[PDB]
């Protein structure tokens, strides 16, 4: 009997240390993973992240999570950075998944860069008003 | 510095570092990267891109949703590296190679009948713009760089379009003479058709610096009957000198993003800008930033300029990779910024250059403009209209003209040095047709927002 | 809270095809302001201020930011391919729903109260609602048709029972041959009713959300005016003794429902809403009816001759919509106003001069007038240079429309940049382009 | 095409629309 | 506030040419 849970974070850095800095505070949650419950560090689009977790008991993988973005949070905050967080720890379904699987899939294909060889532009009419 | 790509060409080292080489001819950049860049010309009618393709293959990209700017020009660039055969006795084009950047620096002859080893000549860099206007007004005021240009000029087509007279009106404008005309559609243009366009090229082409520029026809339609162009890409090669040593400065030109979702933290990269490098030498591992930065209102309304900076790790160009970088082409960086700044070409139009290096930034400027077309009114006072500099477009406020002066605000805050081009362009019927040009005079500063914690 | 409005604009709404045009119909301004914003007014005008349009991006780009609205529009933009249906359209963007739709076509020109349908939906809590009228004879002259063609139609049959709100029978002849049948069943419950033929729809429906719940499952559906609606009304009675999901999804298993208090608390339900027995109005399991009107104007621009009776037949609806917005404009170069209809529309941008009377009809902008020229209950649109020896009796007029000298047409219908010579006669509209 | 150091451009010409058209 | 918004296009907040957001903020 288990269950999986979901979260939603945002993290930037706009100083002089760059993604550097946000590669090695991200790398600190999993750093605290405990030994049984484990957490995927997983991105969508930046600067968002998706944290996942396979659990028996609701509480302590909670808990351990919102210790976990807490002290990336001040890590970050070390460093000139941003923190924000929008969708609490919940239990999950499967239709959840389905639905964040196709958004991403639907994300990944806008995000690709398509061929722009066309030699004709519509550049005669570019008003805004 | 160091640059090998492919074991095609041979390994640059990293150790010497020196700028004493100022040369365009040197062993491991006429082979290696683009740096002599020509553009081609020539509107409607021809479709320059089949042309372009014959010699380097599928050129420019695009994005469909750029987002947030949609005003980035859409300048498109190829690479190519020309060498021509060599043959003891070569009925040219027997003496011709020229193809794509893949062959070697020096490639073993194959061709039947005779055998040895050809070199090339020169890394050449081919530019154009699917419109017409957008073309000329983004290389007027110092956005595109090149040393020589092409004309297409259709040969499925009437005597030569006003689209040809405005052309030599732009090339006019830049004092550039390097220009070949090469006639087009040969193949459908019969014999009596093809004299008359030669003598309608030779008729209009006088009391202008393109006159007496070579002339060729092309069968570009079908791509086929290609060997003229064929003999003389090598035969006219025209010098292009070149100074390379001073200090480093870009101009982003486009911008992405090369993660994709589901990257584990592990295998994250920081985006990636590309543009074109006007002066100086890039070295890899080497400071950079950019002046205007991120522009924020604050509550007195004042930018928060912040020129941010971090150290470049990785340069290349193309497909190769390729580390201390030289003028000419277009070169793309993958700097250390978080990618959520540098996805979907964020923010265009910036600066790039070694700390210190950091000009004027001005928002308040004073012009001296020149009309062009035949009769035009005079600059209109206080009058809403756009500008274009470098590579960015926005909606200035004229303040005062002294009858052929001007002084004019910035809504929007822009890094410029004194002294260099400007275009501007009227909001007319349902878009914006260019009405002038003009240089930069003297420039009152906007407040110095450049600051740090 | 109470509702969430949804405009249909993805490419035809429900059918381009039936009429040829050179700008995407939502594009189309008729009577100046573009045909997609007179839904978006009485929208506005109810106290809705959220709506979430579906459009392509190509309409997006294409209306250029011409009016602000003090609604919250959230455009999305639909993938092109070549079409989807609106079923499709509707699950596409699911995500965002919360509360009950209240779905809406994009070429509804009307002058209806939206009361009584919501009136009826609180009544009677049901879960469909439709507004609906008599069929409307159409008799006008043709639309350059020649005169003489004719084409045939489903009668369709609609059995309002007896009171004129309970639906129970809606169908097509088109799959029929020459007879009806019916279950038979229903007789001895509801034993006198009636039928309908002729009518007209309007694509205004308000649904609710275990409609589209159960529509997300199923995937032969469509869709929602073609299949969904006549399904829902066979099973009001197929098996309905038999069952009043794992098979087919039935509809019956997405209906939970009960009278809980928590934040919205109620009264005693003894004598609060017509209390006369132990329980009257509790459970449902499904109910359809409509809200048949008789006089008015709720008309739906889908064909061409629709076209000309919304473009001739509002003009008067506009004042007192915009009672401060003239039919004359000071934008545009008036030379004579004592030549002008009263019950005519100009825009921004013209030019007139002597006889220059457009009677009864409306014109857009960049026109170009000179003597001798009516628009006599016609419709002349945009970038139009016309001279002396003009005039026209009722037609469509496009870009780029060139008339030189002494041409005299009747019902001229004409596409972009057709020049046309003088003495010329266009007694059929025929196309030209 | 005789000679390599330039080359008349209508002799070119009378080559190249000789050799597209027959050979 | 006004009839003035006309959106007509996404208004994201990490824009670097127009930036409202939290921009930097720190401890």
């Amino acid at each position: 009997q288990a269950v999986k849970i979901r979260a939603d974070i945002e993290v930037a850095c706009y100083g002089y240390e760059g993604i550097d800095a946000v590669k090695e505070a991200l790398r600190a949650g999993l750093n605290c993973s405990t030994e049984n419950m484990p957490i995927k560090i997983n991105l969508i689009a930046p600067p968002r992240y998706v944290m996942t977790t396979t659990t028996l008991e609701r509480t302590e993988g909670l808990s351990v999570l919102s210790q976990a973005m807490a002290v990336i949070k001040e890590k970050i905050e070390e460093k000139r950075g941003v923190f924000n967080v929008q969708m609490e720890p919940k239990v999950v379904t499967d239709t959840d998944e389905t639905e964040l699987a196709r958004q991403m899939e639907r994300l990944e294909r806008e995000n690709a860069e398509v061929d722009g060889d066309d030699d004709a532009e519509e550049m005669e009419a570019k008003a805004e008003d | 510095g160091v640059t090998l790509g492919q074991p095609h060409l041979s390994r640059q080292d990293l150790t010497t570092l020196d700028v004493t080489k100022l040369t365009p001819l040197s062993h491991e950049v006429i082979s290696r990267q683009a740096t002599i860049n020509i553009g081609t010309i020539g509107h409607v009618a021809h479709g320059k891109s089949t042309v372009v393709k014959a010699i380097s293959g599928v050129h420019t990209v695009r994005f469909k949703n750029e987002l947030e700017r949609n005003i980035t020009i859409k300048l498109g660039y190829a690479n190519a590296k020309i060498y021509k055969l060599d043959d003891p006795s070569c009925p040219r084009p027997e003496c011709y190679r020229s193809c794509g950047s893949s062959t070697p620096d020096e490639f073993p002859t194959d061709i039947p009948g005779t055998k040895g080893n050809f070199k090339l000549v020169r890394h050449v860099s081919f530019v154009d713009c699917p419109g017409h206007d957008i073309l000329m007004a983004t290389m007027l005021n110092g956005a595109a760089v090149m040393d020589a240009a092409l004309l297409l000029i259709a040969g499925n087509e009437s005597c030569p379009q006003p689209q040809t007279s405005e052309h030599l009106a732009a090339i006019e404008i830049m004092k550039l003479k390097h220009i070949l005309i090469l006639q087009n559609k040969i193949d459908l243009v019969k014999e009596s058709q093809a004299k008359e366009q030669y003598e309608q090229i030779l008729a209009f082409v006088q009391g202008t610096v393109a006159e007496g520029a070579p002339i060729i026809p092309i069968s570009a339609q079908l791509k086929y009957n290609i060997e003229v162009v064929c003999e003389y890409i090598v035969k006219k090669i025209p010098v292009p000198p070149r100074d390379f040593t001073s200090e480093p400065r870009l101009i982003v030109i486009r911008s992405f993003d090369v993660n994709k979702p589901g990257c584990e933290v592990d295998d994250l990269k920081g985006g990636v800008a590309g543009g074109s490098i006007l002066k100086g030498v890039l070295k890899v591992g080497q400071e950079i930033e950019v002046r205007p930065g991120i522009v924020s209102k604050d509550s007195e309304g004042k930018l928060m300029c912040k020129p941010i900076f971090s150290k470049i790790v990785s340069l290349f160009a193309e497909h190769n990779d390729l580390q201390y970088a030289a003028p000419g082409g277009l070169i793309g960086v993958g700097t250390k910024i978080d990618p959520t700044l540098c996805r979907a070409d964020r923010m265009v139009g910036q600066v790039l250059g070694a700390v210190g290096a950091l000009p004027e930034i001005f928002t308040e400027l004073e012009i001296s403009y020149f009309l062009l077309r035949a009769k035009v009114q005079k600059l209109s006072k206080n009058e809403v209209l756009m500008v274009n500099i470098g590579s960015l477009s926005t909606g200035g406020r004229v303040s005062a003209v002294k009858a052929d002066l001007g002084k004019i605000v910035l809504t929007n805050p822009v890094c410029t040095e004194v002294g260099e081009k400007i275009a501007l362009s009227r909001r007319v019927e349902k878009h914006w047709r260019l009405i002038g040009w003009g240089q930069i005079r003297r420039g009152v500063t906007i407040k110095p927002t450049v600051d740090d914690d | 809270m109470e509702f969430q409005a949804v405009v249909m604009a993805v490419g035809g709404g429900s059918r381009m095809t039936d009429l040829t045009s050179s700008i995407p119909k939502p594009l189309l301004p008729v009577g100046n302001k573009p045909l997609i914003w007179y839904p978006l007014n009485l929208l506005e005008r109810v106290g809705f201020e959220e709506v979430i349009v579906v459009t392509t991006r190509d309409v997006q780009k294409a209306l250029c930011a011409e009016f602000k609205m003090k609604m919250k529009p959230d455009i999305v933009c639909i993938p092109d391919d070549a079409d989807m249906g609106t079923a499709d359209s509707l699950r596409y963007i699911y995500p965002k729903l919360k509360t009950d739709v209240l779905v809406l076509s994009c070429d509804l020109i009307t002058d209806v109260a939206l009361h009584e349908v919501v009136d009826l939906f609180r009544a009677y809590d049901a879960s469909l609602a439709m507004l609906m009228r008599k069929g409307q004879d159409s008799i006008e002259p043709v639309p350059g048709q020649k005169g003489k063609k004719k084409a045939v139609e489903q009668r369709d049959f609609i059995g309002v029972d007896s009171t004129g709100k309970r639906l129970l029978f809606m169908a097509n002849e088109a799959d029929l041959d020459e007879e009806l049948v019916i279950k038979g069943s229903i007789l001895q419950k509801h034993p006198r009713i009636r039928f309908h033929t002729g009518l007209v729809d309007a694509h205004l429906y308000c649904l609710k959300k275990y409609i589209v719940d159960f529509l997300m499952e199923n995937g032969s559906i469509t869709s929602i005016r073609s299949e969904l609606i006549p399904y829902l009304v066979r099973k009001q009675f197929s098996s309905a003794s038999s069952q009043q999901e794992l098979k087919s999804l039935d509809i019956y298993s997405f209906i939970k429902e009960a009278n809980t208090l928590n934040l919205a608390p109620y009264d005693a339900c003894w004598n609060a809403c017509r209390g006369d027995r132990w329980e009257d109005l509790s459970r449902s399991q499904v109910r359809c009816y409509v809200h048949i009107m008789k006089e008015g104007l709720c008309s739906r621009v889908s064909t061409l001759g629709l076209y000309m009776e919304a473009n001739r037949q509002v003009p008067k609806l506009l004042s007192a919509l915009c009672p401060e917005e003239p039919p004359v404009h000071s934008s545009a170069q008036i030379v004579s106003k004592h030549l002008v209809g009263v019950d005519s529309l100009i825009g921004p941008e013209t030019q007139i001069g002597e006889k220059s009377s457009i009677k009864r009809s409306v014109i857009g902008s960049s026109c170009l007038i000179k003597d001798r020229v009516t628009i006599t209950n016609c419709l002349l649109m945009n970038s139009v240079t016309v001279e002396e020896g003009s005039n026209i009796q009722g037609s469509v007029i496009c870009n780029n429309a060139v008339i030189e000298k002494g041409a005299d047409i009747k019902d001229c219908l004409i596409g972009s940049g057709q020049r046309i010579e003088a003495k010329a006669k266009r007694v059929n509209e025929v196309i030209v382009g | 095409a005789g000679s390599e150091r330039d080359y008349t451009y209508e002799e070119l010409l009378n080559r190249v629309f000789n050799i597209m058209r027959e050979k | 506030g006004l009839h003035l918004w006309n959106s007509f296009c996404s208004v994201d907040p990490y824009n670097p040419q127009n930036f409202t957001a939290t921009i930097q903020t720190a401890a």
